[PDB]
């Protein structure tokens, strides 16, 4: 039970009812839970270079030492504020890669630089920062693994659905849409694009799987379906919103993150960072967005850190 | 205020009526009839007796088997945890076979149980239809109820049997569950391009809306003239009293035309029946002769066009 | 001589009618103040809205 | 035994028993058809 | 022209407003004060809808296709004020005319009830349908804070409004009041088919049989489901089911957005988070 | 001082039924509300230093 | 076969058009069924034409159907020719559609809300052939439920609050057990009159039956029963219609308007 | 209290006994359910002993 009026954002033609409804108090709490970290003061110009001083720097080579130190201070606050530099470093030895957190974080630097430089169709000059997912936690709060669903009798094949799950916003839809759509690249479209049948043999069950993914997408962004669709024609891009185009690239961006950055890191990661199936903690929507239409409500942190962009 | 005849203020008690005698050779009615005071406040106090004949027994046996199979599979879906069964009961379901099985019989937990529950439930519904037919026949009555029930059965068969067979896929059929069959209903509309643009869905809604409109109209009308005995509609049909006249005159003065005490029940019968008749037709047309109902509406000039204030670049057009 | 209202309106109906109207009106006005963020006392005496920085927006773009 | 027809109607008992047996016979055949190891309508 | 038994009922009086000024019949219709008001409320609203169709959303998209005609409410940016006529103001005027016509129709029914000396169940029942319409175009838009939340006046366009409002809560089937209202709608249709069948099967029995009795009616459904509600009570039940369906439908839409902004399935998390499980 | 006159108006069996039923429902409701909070859930708050599989982070 | 009938025509479009033709026939059928009562219409069109133009509208009337009544009560034709009935009223103005003013005492006029058709002068019968509406003194097996008050002995009070009489007996429906009439011993005259349950509002605490339809004085003119222990369908209509006339005629303000 | 026995003139022991027994059973069921739903106090799933 909520108290009216909500804050309403109209996105379509009048009378089409393409609107976003926000409870002002629920919105207030979400914003307070999604506040950005203030940027560090800009590093002093010039100075010795990274390549001259440091031996085992493979990603942040183009940096000055002042900028490099600024980055390490930043990522410490972003990832392991309660553990310090020693979370990702062997004590006494800065250049040693003899701890998995350094191997992972080096790959995480590449993940961030690739995102900020090559996925602007999605992150659009706002970019991402290690804080965007980690939020000061070594393990990002909102990650996913392949879900076996509820336990079943050994002789019963799971349906993967018909079970109240927050992953599909507490509906009975297929509760693991991450694995087929955000890790694998299964087709999301189910709707035929002709009036009369023309060979679209997509089952009704596959529509429930897409519905489950969209339930997760909408929950991850804290929006409803009309944020990206005119529900009278879900397939039709002409009647959709520009955010649907961004979400389309975001899906491919998430697939790239999981397939090319998280999955190859599985051997370095310990067992605690793995699901029952053995897959690593993976990135989905809500890992960055965390219930908001933009991560940190569009706070622009990456622009202040040159180490977060590809050379 | 004046007596609105919503609740019976003073109830009358008589010996329990056994019912109109059945033809010779029929089984006796079972159950000693009892009187419920609260049932008699809004309606009749007598509960029972019931006729449970050969057909009704088979319908019950077939029906329990289907219901037991569904509930067992729901319990199995929560790994026998009865506490989790209660927590998730609305979300649990017996789910139809997977798409790759076509119309073949899959293993038990992969759609096999669903087929058995579907068959047994269908048999019990069909046997219940025979029972309604037989009960009317045993009383010398016409078969209006069994026709109306057959129309509802037609829609039920269209949902779970006829359409899946026409699509060649049990995966098109309805799960046996509270929220699961709501998920099916939403997914059906989403999959086939917005069932709002299915004209038989439009008609079904018009008749479903009309059923509520007509029963509200007729229910209020009879209560409004029940001070003249309008509830005794057989009397008003054979011997038109002032209740039927005032009922007809009210509606003639209101909307320019009226029904009779008998013909209003023909309007009522057809409005309710057409709800499931057009519902069945709309289901049978969907996915078989129409793939996208919205696109069918565009082709036939039914869908309105809106000014383009918002649009999306199509990423597939790159 | 203002009793005449009670010769044309039953004491009982008016008193119940007055109570229902006054309670409904009081609920309505209390809700209207809660509707206005300026008079929403349920937010607390020392209520401060969240500060937005670095290009943040509370709401997504509209139309 | 022989008195089981003194407190049970032969008509109601027989239709009920035949109904259960027919439902049970159908159920077992359905289960066997569901089992790949006993589906006799396969290859 | 009147029914052959109607003349003895066309009595003077029973008006709420107007007395003898408008106390007359035009053909079959009783007019009265609220017949005059209601007719010209409807006539103006209908003509404005036709005018709204004549200019359309714009000159390019303007259409007289009966499925595609749509008079849309204002933009939400107009709030609860009045919009320009071509930007939703016409919708606001038509809504006022519709309210005027619907209420006048109900009040004209009251005067007819007074003339005939019958219960006021019909106008009371019609008020529920009016209340549902008022919830959709007045109560809910005011609670949300903009007249643009009302549904557009168009045979198909208001279905697009219903569709999109439903998907504003990601799965509208999980709305609890919506579930209750549908149950009442479905039960009412079942009850209506049963009542229509029973009356027809009793008064039109098998060939060679006389008209059946109320004893047959009670016996028939006692033989089927073990209970008969009775000839009078089925009309209580039918009125109750239809009115409950509309009441709960009005509740379901007025809580969707004013009193609940999340997805509807998430509302059931109160039950899922009970500490019993 | 003269409060005993209230049961001259109300049957004192039904009031006993009502107060027990109301107090029981109120007692259960307050317990549920406390159990639903992280601060006052006395069974899942860790204290007295709880002693009790891969995880599914999203569910 | 396929879904496309022509380049534009498809099966769904054909199906919806097929429904419109069936539905048109169904509406024609239903309207014809509606017109089995009260048609041809009582019209000025017929009156000036000397009966040469019967007003039926569209569709025209159906062929008469047969209702065979139980217990040899007879056979009625649903569309039947009905003799014109004079009205105890005169037009309040000479234009068409003008209402009529009742003649004499409106409560006794048999016009407007007090009007009723002449039903058969036979009692409605149970399935066994007994009269259906009978007093409790002849339906000895019937009784008032224990949790409900007995209407017998209650004071009957008219719309003005003045006492009209007392409830002597309760008339019950022997088919569906329920109260249909309250036999009132009129305080003025003493002659027993019937009071339909639909016009009776029970006050259980005060043991009073409140009748808002008519005043206490109006009870003396309630139509009486031929036989004391049964009521014909004709008499049932006469009694109920008389009380209904009071909803408009009993008090001068009941005519309206409010303001 | 030394005069509590006078309650039973107002409540029939038949209704009291059924209500007491039905309420206690549901209460015991509910409490067991609450404990089973917690990781700490689920004695069946906690892994102790061994
Ligand atoms: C799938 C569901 C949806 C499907 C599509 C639905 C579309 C919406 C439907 C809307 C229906 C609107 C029409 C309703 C009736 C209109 C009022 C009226 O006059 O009725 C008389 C009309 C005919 O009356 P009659 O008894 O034959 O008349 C006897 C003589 O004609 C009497 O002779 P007469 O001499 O009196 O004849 C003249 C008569 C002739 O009547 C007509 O021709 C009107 C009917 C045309 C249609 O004139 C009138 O009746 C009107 C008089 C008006 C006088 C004032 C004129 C003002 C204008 C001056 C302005 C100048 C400036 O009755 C009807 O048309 C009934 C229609 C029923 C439709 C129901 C089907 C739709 C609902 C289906 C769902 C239900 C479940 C089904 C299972
Ligand atoms: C916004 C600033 C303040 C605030 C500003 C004001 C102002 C200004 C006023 C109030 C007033 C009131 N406020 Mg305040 N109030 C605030 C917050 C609160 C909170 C809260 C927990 O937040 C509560 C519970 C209240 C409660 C109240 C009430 C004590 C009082 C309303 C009187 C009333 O309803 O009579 C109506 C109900 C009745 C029953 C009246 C009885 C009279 C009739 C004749 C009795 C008939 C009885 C008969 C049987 C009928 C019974 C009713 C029917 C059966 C239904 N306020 C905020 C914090 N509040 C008003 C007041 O002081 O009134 C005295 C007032 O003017
Ligand atoms: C491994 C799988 C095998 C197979 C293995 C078995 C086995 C094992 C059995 C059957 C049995 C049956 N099988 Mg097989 N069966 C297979 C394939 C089939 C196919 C098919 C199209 O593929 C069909 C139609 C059948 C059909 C049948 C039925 C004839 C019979 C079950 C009857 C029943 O349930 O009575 C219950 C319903 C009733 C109404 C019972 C009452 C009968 C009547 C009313 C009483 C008359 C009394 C009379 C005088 C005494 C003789 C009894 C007769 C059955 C009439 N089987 C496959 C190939 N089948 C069962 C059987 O033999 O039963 C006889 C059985 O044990
Ligand atoms: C005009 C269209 C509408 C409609 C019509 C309609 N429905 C109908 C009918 C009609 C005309 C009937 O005649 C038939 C009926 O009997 O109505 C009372 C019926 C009916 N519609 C029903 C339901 C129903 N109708 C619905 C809808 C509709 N019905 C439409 C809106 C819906 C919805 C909206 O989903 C439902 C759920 C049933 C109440 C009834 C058909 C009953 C039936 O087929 O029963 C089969 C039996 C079982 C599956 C269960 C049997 C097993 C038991 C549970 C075992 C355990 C208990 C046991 C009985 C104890 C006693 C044992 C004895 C041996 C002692
Ligand atoms: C509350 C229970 C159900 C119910 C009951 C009910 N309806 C009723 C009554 C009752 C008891 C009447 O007495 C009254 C009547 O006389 O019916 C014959 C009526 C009625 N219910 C009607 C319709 C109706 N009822 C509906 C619903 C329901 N009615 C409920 C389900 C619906 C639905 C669900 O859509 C409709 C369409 C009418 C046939 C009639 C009332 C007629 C009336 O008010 O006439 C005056 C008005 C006009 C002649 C035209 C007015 C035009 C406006 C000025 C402009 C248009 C405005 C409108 C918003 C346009 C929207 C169009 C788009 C949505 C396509
Ligand atoms: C001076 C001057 C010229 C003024 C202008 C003329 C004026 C003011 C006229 C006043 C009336 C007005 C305002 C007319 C203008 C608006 C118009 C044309 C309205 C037409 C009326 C109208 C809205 C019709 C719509 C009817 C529709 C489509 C659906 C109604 C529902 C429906 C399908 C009903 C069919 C079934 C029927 C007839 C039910 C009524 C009915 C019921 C429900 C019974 O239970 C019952 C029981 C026993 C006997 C009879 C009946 C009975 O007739
Ligand atoms: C079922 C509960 C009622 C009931 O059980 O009544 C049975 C009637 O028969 C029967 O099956 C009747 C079976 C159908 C009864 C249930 C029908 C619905 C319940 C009444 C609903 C009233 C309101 C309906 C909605 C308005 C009696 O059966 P027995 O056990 O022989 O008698 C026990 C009693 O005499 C008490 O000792
Ligand atoms: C007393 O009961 C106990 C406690 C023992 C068990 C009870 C369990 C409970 C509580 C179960 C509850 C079940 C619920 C809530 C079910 C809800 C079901 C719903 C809402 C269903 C809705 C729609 C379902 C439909 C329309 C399904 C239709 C299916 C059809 C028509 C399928 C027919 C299939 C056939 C005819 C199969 C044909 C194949 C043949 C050849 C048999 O296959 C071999
Ligand atoms: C450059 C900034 C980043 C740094 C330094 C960083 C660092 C790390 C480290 C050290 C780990 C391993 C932690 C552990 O297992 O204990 C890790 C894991 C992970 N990171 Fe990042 N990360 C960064 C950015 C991101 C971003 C932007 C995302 C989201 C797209 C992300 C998602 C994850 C996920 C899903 C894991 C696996 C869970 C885990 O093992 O903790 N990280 N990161
Ligand atoms: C719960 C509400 C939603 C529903 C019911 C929904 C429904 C659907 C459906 C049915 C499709 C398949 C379209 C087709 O078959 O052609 C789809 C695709 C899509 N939806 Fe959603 N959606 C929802 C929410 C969202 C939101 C909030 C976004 C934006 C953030 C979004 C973005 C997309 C995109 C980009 C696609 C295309 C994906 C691809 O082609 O790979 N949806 N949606
Ligand atoms: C509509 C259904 C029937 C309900 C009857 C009441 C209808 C509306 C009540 C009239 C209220 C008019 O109130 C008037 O509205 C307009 C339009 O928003 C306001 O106009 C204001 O907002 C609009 C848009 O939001 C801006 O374009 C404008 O610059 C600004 O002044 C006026 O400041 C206000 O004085
Ligand atoms: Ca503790
Ligand atoms: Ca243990
Ligand atoms: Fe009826
Ligand atoms: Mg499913």
């Amino acid at each position: 039970c909520e108290r009216p009026p909500p804050e309403v954002v109209q996105k379509g033609y009048r009378g089409v009812a393409m609107e976003q409804n926000y409870n002002p108090r629920l919105l207030e709490a979400s914003i307070k839970a999604n506040l950005p970290v203030e940027s560090l003061p800009a590093a002093a110009p010039g100075g010795p270079s990274v390549s001259d001083v440091y031996e085992n720097v493979q990603v942040l080579k183009d940096l000055s030492v002042a900028e490099f130190t600024r980055t390490m201070v930043a990522v410490t606050t972003w990832v392991a504020p309660k553990e310090g530099c020693n979370y990702c470093h062997v004590p006494g030895n800065w250049a040693s890669d003899d701890i998995y957190t350094k191997v992972v974080s080096r790959r995480m630097f590449e993940l961030v630089r690739a995102t900020n430089s090559n996925w602007k169709d999605h992150v659009a000059e706002t970019g991402v920062t290690c804080y965007t997912c980690h939020r000061g936690n070594p393990v990002p709060k909102y990650v996913w693994v392949t879900d076996p669903g509820p336990n079943q009798p050994s002789g019963v094949t799971p349906t993967g659905q018909n079970y109240a799950s927050s992953t599909v916003a507490y509906s009975a839809l297929p509760l693991d849409p991450y694995t087929p759509f955000l890790d694998q690249s299964n087709e999301i479209r189910v709707i035929g694009q002709t009036a009369l049948p023309a060979g679209n043999t997509t089952s009704l069950k596959q529509a429930e799987w897409t519905y489950g993914l969209m339930m997760q997408i909408s929950d991850s962004l804290g929006v409803n379906c009309t944020f990206c669709h005119n529900s009278r024609s879900f397939y039709d891009w002409k009647q959709s919103t520009p955010q649907r185009t961004t979400a389309w690239y975001a899906i491919r961006h998430v697939r790239d993150i999981n397939q090319n950055y998280i999955w190859p890191l599985n051997d370095a990661l310990p067992a605690s960072r793995k699901g029952p199936y053995g897959d690593p903690f993976k990135v989905g929507c809500m890992t960055c967005h965390q219930g908001a239409y933009k991560p940190l409500y569009g706070a622009q942190m990456a622009k202040d850190y040159p180490a977060l962009y590809e050379s | 205020p004046e007596y609105q005849n919503i609740f019976t203020t003073v109830q009358v008690r008589a010996p329990a009526y056994p019912g109109v005698p059945l033809p010779k050779g029929s089984l006796p009615r079972i159950g000693k009839p009892i009187f419920s005071y609260w049932a008699g406040k809004i309606g009749d106090a007598q509960i029972g007796p019931i006729y449970l004949g050969f057909t009704g027994t088979l319908s019950i046996i077939f029906g329990f088997m289907a219901i037991f199979i569904i509930g067992f599979n729901m319990l199995a879906s929560v790994d026998w945890n009865i506490i989790q069964f209660v927590k998730h009961f609305f979300w649990l379901g017996l789910e139809p076979p997977a798409p790759q099985y076509g119309l073949t019989i899959p293993p038990l937990s992969e759609g096999g149980w669903w087929l058995m529950a579907g068959f047994f439930l269908t048999m019990s519904i069909l046997l219940w239809w025979v029972r309604t037919y037989k009960r009317a026949e045993a009383l010398g009555m016409s078969q209006h109820l069994s026709w109306a029930f057959a129309a509802a059965i037609f829609f039920y068969l269209s949902l779970g049997f006829i359409r899946p067979v026409m699509m060649g896929s049990w995966a098109e059929a309805v799960p046996f569950g509270i929220f699961p069959h709501l998920d099916w209903t939403a997914a059906f509309s989403i999959r086939y391009g917005n069932l709002y643009y299915n004209p038989f869905h439009m008609l079904s809604i018009a008749f479903l809306y009309g059923s509520a409109l007509l029963f509200a109209m007729h229910g209020a009308t009879i209560l409004a003239v029940s001070r003249f005995g309008g509830d005794r509609e057989i009397d008003q049909i054979t011997d038109r009293g002032t209740a039927a006249e005032r009922a007809a005159i009210f509606w003639r003065w209101t909307m320019g035309f009226n029904a009779s005490m008998e013909s209003i029940h023909r309007w009522a019968w057809w409005c309710a029946v057409l709800t499931v008749i057009t519902a069945g037709i709309g289901i049978l047309l969907t996915g078989t002769v129409v793939e996208n109902w919205y696109l069918w509406a565009i082709k036939h000039g039914v869908a309105p066009a809106y000014p383009e204030v918002v649009t999306a670049v199509d990423p597939y057009a790159t | 001589q203002l009793y005449k209202i009670w010769l044309a309106f039953d004491p009982r109906m008016a008193l119940i009618g007055l109570g229902a109207f006054l309670f409904a009106l009081a609920l309505f006005i209390h809700y209207m103040l809660l509707r206005s963020p300026e008079f929403d006392w349920l937010l607390g005496p020392d209520y401060a809205p969240v500060t937005l920085s670095a290009g943040m927006s509370a709401l997504p773009a509209g139309r | 035994m022989h008195k089981i027809w003194q407190i049970f109607d032969p008509r109601r008992t027989l239709v009920a028993l035949f109904g259960f047996l027919f439902v049970l016979g159908l159920l077992i055949h359905f289960i066997l058809l569901s089992s790949p190891a006993f589906n006799w309508l396969s290859g | 022209a009147m029914l052959s038994f109607e003349r003895k009922y066309r009595v003077r009086g029973g008006t709420l407003i107007g007395g003898d000024l408008f106390d007359f019949w035009v053909g079959p219709f009783y007019v009265g004060f609220f017949g005059v008001a209601g007719f010209f409320f409807a006539l103006l609203g209908v003509l404005l809808i036709v005018w709204g169709a004549t200019i359309g959303p714009n000159a390019e998209l303007q259409t007289y296709n009966i499925w595609q005609i749509s008079i849309a409410p204002p933009d939400l940016s107009y709030g609860l004020g009045m919009a320009p006529m071509t930007e939703g103001g016409l919708w606001q005027i038509i809504t006022i005319c519709a309210i005027g016509a619907f209420v006048s129709w109900a009040l004209r029914e009251v005067e007819i009830c007074r003339k005939l000396g019958i219960g006021f169940h019909i106008p009371f029942a019609f008020a529920f349908a009016i209340g549902a319409y008022l919830v959709l175009v007045v109560v809910r838009p005011i609670l949300m804070g903009a007249w643009g939340h009302g549904f557009p006046y168009g045979i198909l366009s208001h279905l697009d409004w219903v569709s999109n409002v439903g998907y504003q809560f990601l799965h509208f089937h999980y709305n609890p009041a919506h579930m209750l209202a549908i149950t009442f709608f479905f039960t009412n249709c079942l009850a209506l088919s049963m009542h229509g069948s029973l009356i027809l099967s009793v008064t039109n029995p098998q060939k060679g049989e006389e008209v059946k009795t109320s004893e047959h009616e009670n016996t028939f459904f006692r033989d089927i489901v073990g209970y008969s509600i009775g000839a009078l009570a089925i009309h209580r039940l039918g009125l109750f089911l239809a009115l409950s369906a509309v009441f709960w439908s009005a509740v379901c839409i007025v809580i969707s957005g004013p009193f609940w902004t999340r997805g509807w399935p998430e509302w059931w998390n109160w039950w899922l988070e009970l500490p019993l499980w | 001082p003269d409060l005993w006159k209230i049961w001259l108006l109300v049957d004192p069996r039904r009031i006993l039924i009502a107060v027990f039923a109301f107090l029981t429902v109120l007692g259960l409701a307050i317990h549920m509300i406390l159990l639903s909070t992280a601060e006052f859930n006395w069974l899942e708050d860790g204290v007295p230093a709880a002693t009790v599989t891969p995880v599914v982070p999203q569910r | 076969m396929s879904a496309a009938i022509t380049e534009y025509m498809d099966v769904a479009q054909l199906t919806i058009w097929a429904f419109w033709f069936f539905f048109a026939g169904l509406i024609i059928y239903l309207r014809r069924e509606d017109k089995r009562e009260g048609y041809p219409l009582d019209s000025d069109r017929t009156e000036r034409s000397g009966g040469r133009v019967k007003v039926v509208g569209f569709p025209d009337l159906a062929e008469p159907k047969t209702f065979v009544l139980p217990h040899n009560a007879g056979t009625v034709m649903a569309p039947r020719v009905e003799a014109p009935t004079s009205i105890n009223a005169t037009p309040v103005a000479p234009f068409p559609g003008a209402p009529f003013e009742p003649n004499g005492d409106p409560m006794l006029s048999g016009f407007g809300p007090s009007a009723s058709p002449d039903r058969a002068k036979h009692c409605d019968l149970t399935f066994e052939g007994l009269p259906k509406i009978v007093p409790l003194r002849v339906a000895t097996d019937f009784s008032i439920a224990e949790r409900d008050p007995d209407p017998r002995g209650m004071t009957v009070v008219g719309l003005d609050g003045e006492v009209a009489g007392t409830v002597s007996d309760v008339w019950v429906d022997r088919s569906e057990p329920q109260i249909r009439y309250l036999e009132v011993k009129v305080a003025a005259g003493g002659k027993n009159v019937l009071l339909p349950i639909g016009f009776s509002r029970f006050d259980k605490k005060a043991r009073k039956v409140k009748v808002a339809a008519i005043k206490a004085a109006h009870f003396a003119n309630v139509p009486t029963l031929a036989k004391p222990d049964q009521i014909t369908l004709y008499e049932e209509d006469k009694v109920c219609a008389y009380y209904a006339g009071g909803k408009l005629y009993a008090t001068a303000e009941r005519a309206g308007p409010l303001l």
